[PDB]
């Protein structure tokens, strides 16, 4: 990190595969559209 | 002080060869640097340095306190925020100062919601009992306010307290009437703090309360009212309505301190742009100061990507602020009557905060009582002649002696302009009792808080818009707004769009004409000033005259040494082509193209080899073509441009669309489009222009008649000179034309024969008596001749006059080196 | 294409409850019989506007009296409170002013019983809300007895707000002075400061709040409106907080004629008419005896600019309005009055006297 | 270089000069052109008075003796307008004499005109030679009314409000019409019956 | 004749019968003054336009004080569906001609 | 038959859209057209020249070229998003979008409009007029009748 | 019908705030029904006012040279 930045990922909250934040969790949509529902209380 | 200026001050009394740089907060600059820049070494925040790191230059952005000091206990974990300090609430989820040692009474379970700031805790550790009972003027967001102000017990100097004085008397504070009866003896003292509330050095200005509910004293309209006056005698002390920044505290530091990073800004205060090291590497910093993660060594390309998204939709200036206060004259008055600067924050001193300019606009409703009310009386023009050194100001710590040893009767590295910050005062003073002013709050009052944080801020964005459908801007390297956009036909460099063809930007010389023309408005009438003047393209006239003394002047309309003759009197000066030789020469040598020049002056018909024009632009041992054969080039270049579009459309290989894109001027870019010649043709098209209208015409014509089963080309003579009688070939109209194709006044019978050079130049010189110069240098009236021509019409061999005789080539009436030379002997040389 | 309302926010919540607004007592009917204090039921009407495709149910009490009918040996004297009682029926539009140059014979709806303030209430809204007193004689054509001339409704729906239209007496009838202690004096505009004072009482009644009163007025009776930016009240009591003068101004030349000015355009008028213009006392009272309609046929005719050209207007008599509006203006404000003032290129000193010049053909 | 300059006296005396030498029109012209004899700036103050003093006596009366050599014929008349250029102090001579006469051919002045400037000065040169000659600037004989290719053809001037045209000495020598009909009637009218 | 009147190429209908908007260089004009619209398509002045314009014009004649009919036009160009002159207004077909009947007087819904 | 809107004007038994289908049809021809260019210009049946001439509104007749752009003519900016939509494609998909709205079962428009990429879900009245960002939590929009009680 | 819609707009921000753009006095935020009507200042630099067409643009200068003449000449001529 102190120049401005094995396994490193750069991951942005709003190669580059689309994902979600934690406890959200993705749907069966793979890589495009809307996902990543948020988690009921279920 | 800290433990940083012990060890700096150390450093210099004893002259060791190191000072240990640390900037305010009195905290070490995490990289330090040796006593001549050789060998810069980052440390931590006791002072020890990296053993990792010795290196010369500059080292690549150390890590920072916080990590050095997490990664130790490697060898609870501190969360250090993406700048490198500590977050303001470490986690037993207690939060901390911004040095790593907790703030006190923070212990919780839980991430406290807001925990306090650098002030905040420092009243309250002054309820607890460790400092002198007075306390700091915290602002709003619980930083230290810029300009504190502590009383002072006249009697035996000691601070008069005031977290006792103000909890059991605060109506003695409701006015300075009231504070005055209840506390004589009490002579306020104000000065600049920096951001760890520290007093800074020699900027205390004790000022005195003789002739001059609310909460906490940082709120009662003593304070406000006991630093608007300190800001004021500032004002003329340093230039600037506000105390030194956090930049100038470090940059006043450096220059006394004499160490190698001396920081650079700008008189706003904020931070340089690039701060360059002498002795290393330069480098961006942003406001904080902190270097950008690298540039060790402006908004087109966002604002073109935007344009496009507004394409990619498919079918189907700041908001309300330029049409309330430039466009009525609540602003236009407010700038004239210095700088943006002295207006910015001249209105951050008063009403700091907008909370406070609504209070103060409804109990003035007098725009001439307004810097009564805010000062106390007219205090700041009192300032301007200095009324105050002895009715107001008194002994504290700033030596006006010394500051009026150098005057008649800088602070922080400030160097004082005196006159101009009397004229600036002066100006805040009209300003201030300025019936539009009042207005101006009204409106400033309004604006949203998100697009304008403070009275401050609000200002600038309001000076941003002074001036202020489909279009997308073109781009060029790093951004780099193009000079030049274009757009259905508009193309606009920016006060001049015009329709067509691509326009030409206005040269220095136009620059300076339009400014002194400007500048020439408000001189009185009968008086004149030098307005240089410009030719046809842009480049200053040879000679540039004042009055009645005439200076030849270079390329950029510097005057030569020598040749300052006085008007009217012929003075031969450098040709351009020698300008540009001895331009070109100094522009060469000085980065460690020559044009050489006919010794008569104008420009060599061949230059580098490659052949140009008499002008010297350069033309496509090389032979150069004659006044028709370049124009005769023209014409094939065009068939051949042409025919290189019909083999482009029959290869497929451009959209049909792109065309009309270019007509518009949004050719796009391949720099977003890397998949590709391409950029090649569009060049012809994208300059919408008369001859991209005849090319494209000419390339469909071509297309729908020899896909399934003209152009006028001049005709020659066989020296490259332009035939007399010019037909279209075909139909032809058979005009005749001059010696250079110029023509000179139907489907009729017998086509015209019309005079070749000579015999049109001859028959003028016998109508009229407009001979023909012989010598070319200033001719007597015998070197003039009217030409001889021979029968076919080619010019004589020898030409005669009342002078003498001289030899001239046939082909065109210029004399040649000298029986006498015929075509074939003159072509051979 | 459809009002779209919607509350503002200081932040983002979670929750929000709005409590519907309680009709006051009257009001929510069809016929809103308000009752308003020391006189009784004032029962009106209620009609729904349409502005977009959306409508609005606006109720209207057209013709509410302000002050007595000026009829009679009422005429050329100050107006005072109507003192009615009971049920009014302030459903129907009433009988406009006397104005200068009326086609022979009287139409209906002319009278000078014209001292009536139509209101404009929108059906529930803010409690307080604002009102806008527009001080308007409807023209000779417009108004069909069933509906006012300018209808008001439809500035009190898109703006929410009462919308009080009074008409006043213009003309001889309004500001026949002479300068003197017996007859001067500026009638129409000692009542349409009686139209306002009813504003400030029986305005709580509707929705109305009598701190936000707006006194509005358009071409001409603009000059007349904007004397009350200069007249002195008690100044304890005003009477409006803004001001939207439409096509005159306080400072207008005309804006207040001279006494001997007044003094001898009346004396052409008592002279025209028959009456004796020997004494004011003698004069008057032959006027009050003389028919509205043979009194404004007088009128008119001196009143074309081609001939004599005597504009009826403000004068000034110490009582009510003491010093010139210029004069006035020059002293420091006291009172904070907004204003929205403005004019239309379409006006002009022969635009207004248009009725007049068809009456002289 | 005799040492007195402006002062607050010559103020109100410049304008008194210059444009009365009367009271009330003296007032209408302070008015009119705004010359605020008070402000004590001649930058502005002189700068709205040339302007005043070019209107009475050096432009208005060159349109009067147009109208009235036009209306009670005389003959011909051709008005020009030259307008203000920037370019040339330090020669004693306004852009019509210096383009009427040829100065920007002249050998001394040999880089200080911009061919536009020569191109424009033959223009003028031959307009006023075909003057000289037939009296009519388009036709250079009396006795052939050729049309002019050189430039636009210069309109005879006209003394109808509707009309009344004239040549502006500027690059592309347009006709104008109206050159100053504001501030000559102003000055011929008003002024004139406030005389009286 | 003269009355009135550089790389442009006019358009043509059948029969020569000069084309109504002739377009060029991101001009397009429809010739009459209050045409040139830049980019886009301009609208040819409607019967309505012409006879309000004209209206308009000949108004400048009337003294001030008096007035006479102007029709007016909707935002496309078509008469208003009802043409008022003096408190007595007609409803109009497309081309402006009063409709037999409903001929009402001003200030009644029609 | 056909169908028109209700002020008349002719719209390309025939049950025709509503609201918002219509302001899809649109779009969708709109595509169809930019498509259509695509494909004349790989069949390579046109010059460059010819569309540059047409943008200046020069273009040629068949009258006087018997040998054998309505879209291009009119220089409106709808001719300039066809042309660059044209042009993107080309390029893109030689070598190796348009927002069309969403609508519901009915043809009415859906309260919440999204882009669809990169989406900004603004929310639309029932006409397609907006009514006032990446934002998280697409925004839920009333429909038509939940707009209309709230105001009323 | 949309450009009365607008001043009746301009109209009754008046009368319940007392200036057109703000229809709650306790509540600045900007109008957008229609441009600003900017408050008219005297100065010459700038006296704007609202042009009531169909743009409800904002001009300034309503009558310089007129109303200088009533104002200014005529109003002296009257002493
Ligand atoms: C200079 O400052 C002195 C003292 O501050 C001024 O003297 C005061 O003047 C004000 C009004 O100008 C009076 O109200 C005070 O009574 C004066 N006080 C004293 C102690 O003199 C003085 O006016 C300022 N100006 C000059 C030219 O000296
Ligand atoms: C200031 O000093 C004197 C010294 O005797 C002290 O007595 C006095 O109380 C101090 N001032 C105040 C206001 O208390
Ligand atoms: C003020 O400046 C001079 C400059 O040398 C210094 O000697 C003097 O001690 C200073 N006076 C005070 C009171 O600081
Ligand atoms: C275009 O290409 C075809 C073959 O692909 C060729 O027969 C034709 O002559 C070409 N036309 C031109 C004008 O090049
Ligand atoms: C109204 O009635 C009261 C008695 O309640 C009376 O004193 C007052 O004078 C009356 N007003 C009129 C106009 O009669
Ligand atoms: C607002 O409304 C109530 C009646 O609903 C009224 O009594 C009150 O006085 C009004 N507000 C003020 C400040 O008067
Ligand atoms: C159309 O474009 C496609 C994609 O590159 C290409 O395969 C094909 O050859 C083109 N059509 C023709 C007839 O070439």
């Amino acid at each position: 990190t102190a120049r401005g930045f094995v396994n490193i990922t750069w991951k942005l909250q709003l190669r580059t595969q689309f994902g979600c934040l934690e406890g959200f969790g993705r749907v069966v949509a793979a890589s495009d559209a809307l996902g990543c529902v948020k988690c009921p209380e279920g | 002080l800290r433990p940083c200026e012990l060890q700096r001050e150390r450093a210099f009394l004893k002259r060791e060869d190191y000072v240990p740089q640390c900037a305010e907060d009195g905290s070490f600059q995490t990289v330090q640097c040796g006593k001549d820049g050789a060998s810069c070494w980052c440390v931590d925040a006791d002072g020890r340095e990296v053993p990792g790191s010795r290196q010369p230059g500059r080292p690549a952005a150390c890590l920072s306190f916080c990590q050095l000091q997490k990664q130790q206990i490697l060898l609870y974990l501190p969360q250090c925020q993406d700048s490198g300090d500590y977050s303001p609430v470490q986690c037993q989820c207690w939060c901390v100062d911004a040095e790593g040692m907790e703030v006190y009474g923070t212990r919780q379970q839980g991430r406290p919601a807001r925990c306090p700031r650098s002030c905040e805790i420092r009243n309250r550790r002054l309820l607890h009992g460790v400092g002198d009972r007075s306390p700091p003027q915290c602002s709003p967001d619980g930083a230290f306010r810029p300009v504190q102000c502590k009383f002072v017990n006249t009697t035996d100097m000691m601070i008069f307290d005031l977290v006792h004085s103000y909890s059991r008397f605060p109506d003695a504070f409701v006015t300075f009437s009231s504070f005055r009866s209840r506390f004589p003896e009490v002579s306020g003292y104000c000065y600049c703090a920096d951001s760890q509330g520290r007093e800074l050095a020699e900027t205390g200005l004790e000022l005195l309360l003789d002739e001059i509910l609310a909460s906490t004293f940082a709120e009662t309209t003593l304070y406000r009212i006991l630093q608007r006056r300190f800001l004021a005698v500032q004002l003329v002390i340093s230039g600037r309505f506000r105390c030194p920044t956090k930049c100038e505290v470090e940059r006043f530091a450096a220059t006394s301190f004499r160490h190698p990073y001396v920081p650079s800004c700008h008189p706003d205060g904020e931070y340089q742009a690039a701060q360059c090291q002498q002795g290393g590497p330069c480098w961006c910093v942003d406001s904080r100061g902190q270097e950008i993660p690298g540039t060790r060594q402006q908004s087109c390309p966002s604002e073109r990507r935007r344009a496009f998204s507004r394409l990619r939709f498919g079918p189907s200036c700041p908001p309300s602020i330029k049409e309330l206060f430039l466009d009525s004259g609540i602003f236009q008055p407010m700038l004239q009557g210095v700088a943006p600067e002295s207006l910015k924050e001249a209105i951050r001193g008063l009403f700091p905060s907008r909370e406070l300019a609504r209070l103060a606009l409804q109990f003035t409703t007098n725009a001439k009582r307004l810097q009564q009310n805010l000062f106390g009386g007219r205090f700041l023009v009192k300032v301007g002649q200095f009324n105050l050194s002895g009715a107001l100001g008194t002994r504290g710590t700033f030596n006006f002696s010394h500051f009026f040893q150098q005057l008649g009767l800088g602070s922080f590295g400030f160097e004082v302009n005196l006159q101009e910050n009397q004229n600036a005062l002066q100006f805040l003073s009209s300003f201030l009792e300025l019936p539009e002013f009042l207005l101006f709050l009204q409106h400033a009052i309004s604006v949203p808080e998100d697009i304008a944080r403070d009275l401050g801020d609000v200002m600038e964005m309001v000076f941003s818009s002074q001036g202020c459908s489909l279009f997308v801007p073109a781009c060029t390297a790093e951004g780099s707004y193009e000079e030049v956009q274009c757009f259905a036909g508009d193309c606009w460099c920016a006060g001049s769009r015009v329709r067509g063809g691509r326009p030409r930007c206005p040269t220095e010389c136009e620059k300076q004409r339009a400014r002194m023309q400007s500048l020439l408005g408000s001189q009185p009438a009968g008086s004149s000033l030098f307005v240089p003047a410009c030719t046809s393209k842009g480049n200053f006239l040879p000679v540039q005259c004042f009055n009645s003394e005439c200076y030849c002047v270079d390329t950029e309309g510097q005057p030569i040494p020598g040749t300052r003759s006085a008007l009217g009197e012929p003075k031969k000066c450098p040709s351009p082509c020698q300008l540009q030789a001895e331009r070109a020469f100094l522009g060469t040598v000085r980065t460690l193209y020559i044009p050489q020049c006919s010794a008569s002056g104008q420009w060599s018909p061949v230059q580098c080899c490659w052949c140009v024009d008499e002008a010297g632009q350069k033309l496509e041992v090389p032979a150069c073509p004659g006044s028709c054969e370049e124009v005769k080039l023209r014409v094939l270049q065009f068939i051949r441009e042409a025919e290189e579009i019909v083999t482009y459309s029959n290869s497929s290989r451009f959209p049909l669309g792109e065309s009309f894109l270019a007509a518009k001027g949004i050719r796009l870019t391949d720099e977003e489009l890397a998949f590709p010649s391409r950029e090649t043709f569009l060049e012809k098209f994208l300059s919408g222009s008369d001859y991209a209208i005849r090319l494209a015409a000419q390339s469909t014509f071509d297309f729908y008649q020899r896909r399934l089963v003209s152009a006028y080309l001049p005709q020659c003579d066989a020296f490259g000179g332009w035939e007399p009688v010019q037909c279209h070939a075909a139909t032809g109209h058979c005009w005749c034309v001059d010696g250079k194709g110029e023509y000179v006044p139907a489907r009729s019978r017998q086509i015209p024969q019309c005079p070749t050079s000579c015999e049109r130049l001859r028959a003028s010189g016998l109508l009229s008596s407009w001979k023909q110069a012989g010598v070319q240098a200033e001719p007597s009236p015998k070197d003039l001749f009217i030409p001889t021509c021979l029968e076919t019409g080619e010019f004589a061999r020898l030409q005669a006059s009342e002078a003498g005789t001289w030899c001239v080539d046939p082909a065109s009436g210029e004399g040649v080196p000298p029986q006498c030379p015929s075509l074939c002997e003159v072509l051979q040389s | 294409q459809a009002q779209n309302c919607r509350l503002l926010l200081h932040e983002e919540a979670t929750y929000i409850y709005r409590k519907p607004n309680i009709p006051l007592p009257g009001f929510g009917t069809s016929s809103p019989s308000v009752p308003i204090a020391t006189h009784g039921q004032l029962l009106g009407r209620s009609q729904a506007i349409q502005v977009g495709t959306s409508w609005k149910p606006v109720d209207q009490f057209l013709g509410v009296p302000y002050a007595a009918p000026p009829l009679g040996e009422k005429r050329f004297r100050a107006p005072e409170h109507l003192n009615w009682t009971g049920s009014w029926e302030a459903t129907k539009p009433r009988a406009r002013c006397w104005q200068p140059g009326i086609r022979t014979p009287t139409p209906p709806g002319v009278s000078e019983d014209c001292l009536y303030l139509n209101v404009f209430v929108p059906q529930n809204m803010a409690p307080n809300a604002s009102v806008l007193v527009f001080f308007h004689n409807a023209a000779e054509g417009k108004g069909s007895g069933d509906r006012p001339a300018v209808d008001g409704s439809f500035l009190a729906a898109v703006g929410n707000l009462i919308v009080v239209t009074a008409s006043y007496r213009t003309g001889i009838f309004g500001f026949l002075s002479s300068g003197s202690s017996e007859l001067s004096g500026n009638w129409g505009l000692l009542d349409q400061v009686v139209a306002l004072t009813w504003v400030q009482t029986h305005i709580q009644a509707f929705g109305g709040d009598p701190r936000r009163v707006t006194l509005a007025a358009d071409r001409g009776g603009a000059d007349i409106a904007s004397i009350h930016l200069v007249t002195t009240r008690a100044a304890n009591s005003r009477l409006f907080r803004r001001a939207v003068l439409m096509g005159g101004s306080a400072l207008s030349p005309a804006a207040v004629i001279r006494p001997e000015r007044a003094r001898q355009q009346a004396a052409a008028l008592a002279k025209e008419v028959g009456c004796p213009s020997s004494s004011v006392q003698e004069m008057v009272s032959c006027l009050r005896q003389e028919p509205a309609r043979i009194l404004n046929d007088a009128q008119t005719k001196l009143l074309a600019v081609s001939g004599p050209f005597h504009y009826w207007g403000p004068v000034v008599d110490g009582q009510y309005l003491r010093e010139t509006p210029a004069r006035v203006l020059q002293r420091a404000p006291r009172v904070k009055v907004d204003l929205l003032i403005g004019s239309s290129q379409d006006d002009g000193l022969i635009n207004r006297a248009k009725a007049v010049k068809q009456f002289e053909e | 270089s005799q040492g007195r300059t402006s002062s607050k006296t010559a103020f109100s005396q410049a304008l008194q000069n210059s444009l009365g030498g009367d009271a009330g029109v003296q007032a209408a012209a302070t008015w009119y052109y705004s010359l605020e004899h008070d402000s004590d700036d001649x930058a502005s103050f002189s700068r709205a008075l040339e302007q005043a003093t070019r209107d009475y006596f050096i432009i208005c009366p060159v349109i009067d003796m147009a109208s009235h050599w036009a209306r009670t014929v005389r003959g011909n008349v051709f008005m020009y307008h030259a307008p203000e250029s920037y370019s040339h102090s330090s020669l004693e001579l306004l852009t019509d004499v210096l383009y009427a006469f040829g100065l920007p051919f002249y050998p001394a002045y040999e880089g200080q005109f911009t061919l536009e400037e020569k191109s424009l000065s033959l223009k003028i040169m031959q307009y006023f030679s075909n003057f000289i000659r037939s009296g009519n600037p388009n036709y250079p004989h009396e006795f052939s009314r050729r049309a002019p290719e050189f430039a636009a053809p210069w309109p005879d001037f006209v003394p109808r409000d509707g009309a009344e045209s004239y040549k502006e000495l500027s690059v592309l020598l347009p006709n104008r019409q109206g050159l100053k009909k504001a501030d000559c009637s102003f000055w011929s009218k008003y002024i004139q019956s406030l005389k009286a | 004749s003269s009355q009135g009147c550089s790389l442009f190429v006019p358009a043509c209908t059948a029969e020569g019968s000069y084309e109504e908007v002739q377009c060029f260089a991101g001009d397009c004009w429809c010739e009459l003054a209050g045409s040139r619209v830049r980019g886009g398509r301009p609208r040819c002045p409607t019967e309505c336009e012409k006879q309000r314009a004209r209206m308009q014009s000949l108004l400048g004649s009337q003294p001030a004080g008096s007035s006479l009919f102007v029709p007016a036009c909707t935002s496309k160009g078509n008469f208003l569906p009802v043409q008022c002159f003096n408190s007595e207004c007609y409803c109009v077909d497309t081309e402006g001609q009063p409709i037999p009947g409903t001929r009402s007087a001003l200030g009644e819904p029609k």
